């Protein structure tokens, strides 16, 4: 849903990467191993964690019981 | 039949750890 | 025979690099044994600091409260570890927490919708204010003597931009979690490396000249800086072995199916040890073979 | 060429903004079209 | 106010012995609001 | 509590015991039985953990005499602790050296 604090694999904290590595992604031009590549991301373990989020959190969030629509 | 479409700019993602 | 002074005169240490958070050495005539010992105490014996005890006080947001518990625990804390004592379990509830144990971090956060956005905008940050809920936002609430023994450096994540939470108007969160002491062998969020691990260095043992154009090709079957040719001879020789990655692609040519045998230096460790974020590297390492010497003590010291 | 993509962007944007015209899944109404023209065909239709 | 209305989402205290429904508008349905209490937690 | 010693493997003259310590693993039972086996009085010497899912350690020690399994413990503990600071001494050596 939100994008996870740690890789699972190994244990690295990709949680503070999802909104630079779409900034990467929309801003730069950048495909997604060089995008991956240039957040520090070497290990395809932690490649993995970012390259296949899928952010469901924002479909989610649209639903809201406490404003009105 | 075309055979399946090869990817381009393939380049070197693994270093032993340290370099 | 072996001895204590047998293994010192000939075990070395070579550090190739050190930052940090990521430090890279080799440990040279030692057994697999003590670097086990010594890559299985970094993982999992060595004590960190990370969130345990979460007392949500509202969560009207998306994620539950067990979600948002597990992900704040997950969250590294640069917090040394030395700096608080480890908790009595078996004290009460009241009693167990005291201000040189526990390390008090509070979240409350509202989100209210921004009056001021413009028209067609699609970004949340400008939509809302606190739509977005990061570690940054976790502040520290010293209590008793850590006001004061804290007051050189403030208990903050090694990462604030991980991204907590998401908000929508109306919505909050608002809790305090307890934070102290525990080792990785017990939940992985204590434990205080990313990776530790070691590799044996490989061997590239060239039995055949490979003179000519096979050098070229050859060559051409490990990482760049493995294999060079000699300036006087045109001959492959093996210029780094750490630098060699054990993919085998030399094996996949019969030309050099008896030209080469790859082995290992079966007492030549390579570690490389990253640092989540609240001790160095080479500190970790220290600490291990502390571990693993004190608890040698400890059995020797104990009665039988 | 790339044999398939993630579509990261393409996804995130359709996630914090629905489509105002058309859903982008065309094939996952079809699916359920049977059903739906099923019910449709006995209020209207030709003949009544 | 510990009620919200399912629909118009708009805090409504309801009263024992009351109708059930939204003031504003005409919902029957009403969604317990939550309020501030101690719940703990295993960051686990 | 630590360290117990298995009577009912034990010998009469000392020189074959068994040991089992609680809370231990692979990370301390495998550096122990490598260093045991450095004395040339030790005959026989081994770990096996019973249930991984308990925290139990075994080390078993037999000695070929004039020793016991307890003098032979006691040794790989001790050799096992200067090999730990001599890694620790030369490791600050390096770093300091850099
Ligand atoms: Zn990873
Ligand atoms: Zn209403």
């Amino acid at each position: 849903m939100i994008v996870p604090v740690r890789c699972f694999s190994c244990g690295k904290v990709v949680g503070d990467k999802w909104e630079s590595y779409l900034n990467l992604l929309q801003e730069d031009e950048l495909d997604e191993g060089t995008a991956l590549s240039r957040l520090g991301l070497k290990r395809y373990c932690c490649r993995r964690m970012i390259l296949t989020h899928v952010d469901l959190i924002e479909k989610f969030l649209r639903y809201n019981p406490l404003e009105k629509r | 039949r075309k055979d399946v479409p090869k990817v381009e700019g393939l380049k070197l993602e693994h270093f032993a750890t340290g370099y | 025979e072996w001895n204590v002074e047998k293994f010192k005169k000939d075990f070395e240490v070579n550090i190739s690099s050190l930052d940090a958070r990521e430090a890279n050495f080799d440990l040279i005539n030692i057994d697999t044994s003590i670097a086990n010992a010594f890559r299985r105490i970094m993982i999992s014996e060595v004590p960190s600091v990370a969130a345990e005890y979460v007392y949500f006080f509202n969560n009207t947001s998306v994620i539950q409260d067990e979600v948002l518990a597990h992900r704040i625990g997950l969250v590294p804390l640069k917090v040394d570890p030395d700096m608080l004592t480890w908790v009595d379990s078996n004290l009460p509830d009241d009693e167990k927490f005291t201000d040189e144990n526990t390390i008090v971090l509070s979240l409350n956060v509202k989100c209210t919708r921004n009056p001021d956005a413009p028209k067609g905008s699609t970004d949340p940050k400008e939509l809302y204010n606190n739509a977005h809920v990061y570690a940054r936002d976790l502040k520290f609430e010293p209590q008793g003597r850590q006001s004061t023994t804290f007051a050189d450096c403030p208990v903050v994540p090694a990462d604030p931009d991980i991204l907590l939470a998401k908000l929508r108007p109306g919505q909050e969160i608002s809790l305090k979690a307890h934070c102290i002491l525990g080792i990785g062998g017990d939940h992985a969020k204590f434990s205080p490396v990313s990776t530790a691990s070691y590799r044996l260095l490989p061997q590239i043992n060239i039995l055949q000249p490979i003179k000519g154009e096979s050098a070229r090709r050859f060559q051409k079957c490990f990482p760049p800086g493995v294999i060079g040719i000699d300036e006087g001879s045109d001959e492959a020789y093996v210029k780094d072995a750490r630098k060699d990655t054990v993919s085998r692609e030399v094996l996949r040519y019969e030309e050099f199916a008896d030209k080469v045998k790859l082995g290992r230096v079966r007492n030549h460790f390579i570690f490389n040890v990253e640092s989540a974020g609240a001790m160095t590297p080479e500190e970790i390492f220290f600490k291990s073979v502390r571990i693993l010497k004190n608890k040698a003590e400890y059995l020797k010291n104990c009665p039988i | 060429a790339r044999t398939a993509d993630f579509r990261t962007l393409e996804r995130e944007s359709r996630f914090i903004n629905p489509p105002k015209d058309k859903s982008a899944f065309p094939l996952l109404q079809e699916a359920v079209q049977p059903h739906i023209g099923s019910f449709n065909a006995l209020t209207e239709g030709p003949d009544g | 106010l510990k009620y919200i209305c399912a629909e118009c989402s708009s805090k409504l205290s309801l009263s024992r012995t009351d109708a059930v429904r939204c003031k504003d508008c005409g919902h029957r349905i009403l969604l317990k609001a939550r309020t501030k209490r101690l719940v703990q937690f295993e960051a686990r | 509590e630590k360290i117990k010693l298995l009577t009912q493997a034990t010998s009469e003259d000392g020189t074959s015991a068994s040991f089992q310590i609680v809370e231990e693993d692979h990370t301390l039972g495998n550096a122990l039985r490598y260093v045991i086996m450095k004395n040339p009085d030790v005959e026989f010497c081994g770990y096996s953990i019973p249930h991984p899912s308990e925290n139990l350690l075994n080390i078993r020690i037999q000695t070929y005499g004039e020793t016991t399994a307890v003098d032979a413990l006691q040794k790989g503990l001790k050799d096992l602790m200067d090999l730990c600071d001599v890694v620790e001494s030369k490791f600050t050596e390096k770093i300091k050296s850099m």
